[PDB]
């Protein structure tokens, strides 16, 4: 991701990619990998196909559905300390 | 050792080892390695080995996960009377040193990693369920040719990730109970709820530090006990050094004197009771245990066991082998092995510095010595036990060979396999493990296929109570501090014999000799069979016992 100059796609030795997204500022917020094991391709679904939309709050966040397409999908409140 | 060359990363590829006595080295490890190629790719092995030869056979890999893990996994060991010598660069030879029974695993992981499917190498499939924090909360085993039958019904964890309740398959529950503030366990509460019964309900009192000083068990005393019903506690005296001084607790009255020979159990028809004992351990300035004294008024047992410790090494024995702290290093190889386990009884070391075996009877030059004889794999792992019995109309041989989660136990009398028993575990011993006996030949005639047993851990792993798939009693045994059997009772003695982890979860073998791992246990001494290697003790004596504290396994993280 050249806004950081960090990695974010890596290949494996193996048939394996391990992916991830930065946000503004680059911080990790989604992890995807995916590739074969016994000849054929499992993992997760590659971010092309299976698109996401990180949640917003953190409260929200807490209240997804079991069908998401990530691995450690990072919300960040670096703010919650102040009054709203 | 025998690495590769500057044009390659310089991975391990051979060890050879040669003894005094030899001209030459022998190869007895070596490894082939994984490239680049696209099969590799889809296996996910690049650059991984993938045939290790060592010195209890091979060791193929065949596939690992997206996470790094194994996912197929096959072996084979080699033939009896073939040693690892895996000479030249042809697979087609090393292939003739071996058994052509190959076993393989296999399995099935999430995308954390987490166990989710084992198949092992008779079939058989263990599967795992997880909850939303990623612990275990439940298990089933599927035999081949059979139903998924529920081991574990349920698991709840506290907020240290400490199990707190466990419901078995059986429909016996147990439940933790941790002291809030120390966040230890306090008590152990195992009933039934078919008919509210509480088969053991222990307590832990504890000093400051954390040593037990007092075990109580509420339970009350089951069908082995005749005319008893109330136990007293386990007692124990610690000095300044937290050595063990002294200990109560119960023991079979005809138990007798403690020694390496099993007793036999008690079963419900004998009529037998149980006595009051306190017991007494002496140490030197070493931290050498020199002198255990027993007292059990009831039947006046005042067993001592003398132990003779060397004057210029932490060695010692027993009495039995010498009196004498000039001659106890005698009876010890170069290596701090112990040459002799009880008078007759010939130990031989292999290049290792592993047991390679035990002289069980020693006879004529016509009848062959009686003895027992191992393999182990290339990480130290004890792959094959062998029994063997040389009376000529009861030569029987009982052949073990341990896979991951798999134990079978193959015995033949002195012309043919008189049984065939698959031991399917789920869970860690010493972690309320449940065994499953399976059996394709020599089923006994009043035991059922497919055999549930279920084993009630105490606080250091030890097997206290091991019950049926009904929540009945199999069996009952109690422990000396230090591993020797106090009380040993069961419902039938055909089922109390397939009883094999006893003591802080660990087998014990024919020899009443304790295998851990890379060391083995005397319990009638209190010491370690051989020295430790240096570095993985911090203390100087290296066949102390855990810290002369056997009550209490303080070894966090497992150190």
């Amino acid at each position: 991701d050249w806004r950081f100059l960090t990695p974010v796609q890596l290949t494996d030795i193996n048939d394996n990619q391990h992916l991830i997204t930065l946000d503004a500022l680059g911080r990790p917020i989604t992890l995807r990998f995916w590739g074969t094991e016994n000849g054929k391709m499992t993992g997760y679904s590659s971010p092309e196909k299976a698109s996401f939309s990180p949640p917003s709050d953190v409260n929200a966040a807490i209240e997804l559905k079991k069908p998401l397409p990530v691995a450690q999908c990072q919300v960040y409140a670096p703010e919650s300390w102040m009054p709203v | 050792r025998q690495y590769e060359t500057s044009s390659l990363p310089g991975r391990l590829l051979s060890v050879a080892e040669q003894t005094p006595e030899e001209k030459t080295s022998r190869i007895t490890e070596r490894l082939i390695w994984a490239g680049n190629t696209e099969a590799e790719k889809d296996h996910n092995l690049a650059g991984q080995c993938v045939r290790h030869y060592d010195t209890a056979g091979v060791t193929r890999l065949e596939s690992l996960s997206l996470t790094g893990t194994v996912l197929s996994q096959s072996s084979q060991l080699l033939i009896d009377t073939q040693e690892a010598n895996w000479t030249g660069d042809n697979e087609t030879v090393w292939q003739n040193m071996l058994a052509d029974d190959i076993y393989t695993t296999l399995s099935t992981f999430d995308a954390t990693g987490a166990l989710l499917t084992q198949t092992d190498a008779k079939g058989n499939i263990q599967r795992l369920a997880y909850d939303v924090a990623g612990q275990l909360n439940g298990s089933w085993l599927t035999l081949k040719g059979q139903t998924e039958q529920v081991i574990i019904k349920s698991l709840t964890y506290s907020a240290a990730g400490q199990k707190l309740r466990e419901e078995h398959g059986n429909d016996v529950i147990t439940e933790y109970s941790y002291e809030p503030e120390t966040q230890r366990l306090i008590g152990i509460k195992t009933r039934r709820p078919s008919d509210t019964k509480v088969l053991q309900d222990l307590r832990y009192e504890y000093d400051p530090v954390g040593n037990v000083i007092s075990i109580r068990n509420d339970a009350e005393a089951t069908r082995f006990w005749h005319n008893q019903k109330v136990m007293p506690e386990n007692t124990y005296t610690y000095d300044s050094l937290y050595q063990l001084i002294s200990a109560t607790g119960r023991e079979m009255a005809n138990i007798g004197q403690q020694s390496h020979q099993f007793p036999s159990p008690a079963l419900p028809s004998d009529n037998n009771t149980y006595t009051n004992y306190t017991r007494t351990y002496t140490y030197d300035r070493g931290g050498n245990l020199t002198k255990i004294q027993h007292s059990s008024p009831a039947t006046q047992n005042n067993y001592t066991t003398n132990i003779t410790v060397s004057n210029r090494s932490n060695r010692a024995v027993l009495s039995t082998l010498t009196e004498d702290p000039a001659q106890v290093d005698a009876l010890f190889d170069a290596g701090g092995h112990q040459n002799t386990l009880i008078s007759g009884q010939n130990l031989n070391w292999n290049t290792r510095g592993e047991l390679q075996q035990v002289t069980l009877v020693k006879r004529d030059k016509g009848a062959n010595d009686d003895r027992e004889w191992y393999r182990y794999s290339g990480d130290g792992r004890r792959m094959l036990k062998i029994n063997e019995q040389q009376a000529s109309n009861n030569a029987q041989t009982q052949r073990v060979t341990y896979l991951p989660n798999l134990e079978l136990r193959l015995t033949q009398n002195s012309t043919a396999t008189t049984e065939d028993l698959q031991v399917i575990t789920v869970g860690e011993a010493g972690r309320a493990q449940v065994r499953v006996l399976h059996w394709e030949s020599g089923k006994p005639e009043d035991i059922d296929n497919n055999q549930l047993r279920y084993s009630y851990d105490n606080l250091i792993g030890s097997s206290q109570l091991e019950l049926d798939s009904e929540g009945q009693i199999i069996s009952e045994e109690e422990y000396y501090p230090y591993g020797g059997t106090a009380l040993w009772a069961a419902r039938n003695q055909t089922e109390a014999s397939y009883k094999t982890i006893r003591y802080s979860g660990k087998e014990r073998d024919a020899t009443g000799l304790y295998y851990y791992g890379y060391r083995y246990y005397q319990p009638w001494i209190g010491r370690w069979l051989s020295s430790d290697p240096a570095g993985t003790i911090d203390g100087l004596n290296l066949y102390r016992m855990v810290r002369n504290n056997p009550v209490t396994l303080l070894d966090p993280d497992g150190l």
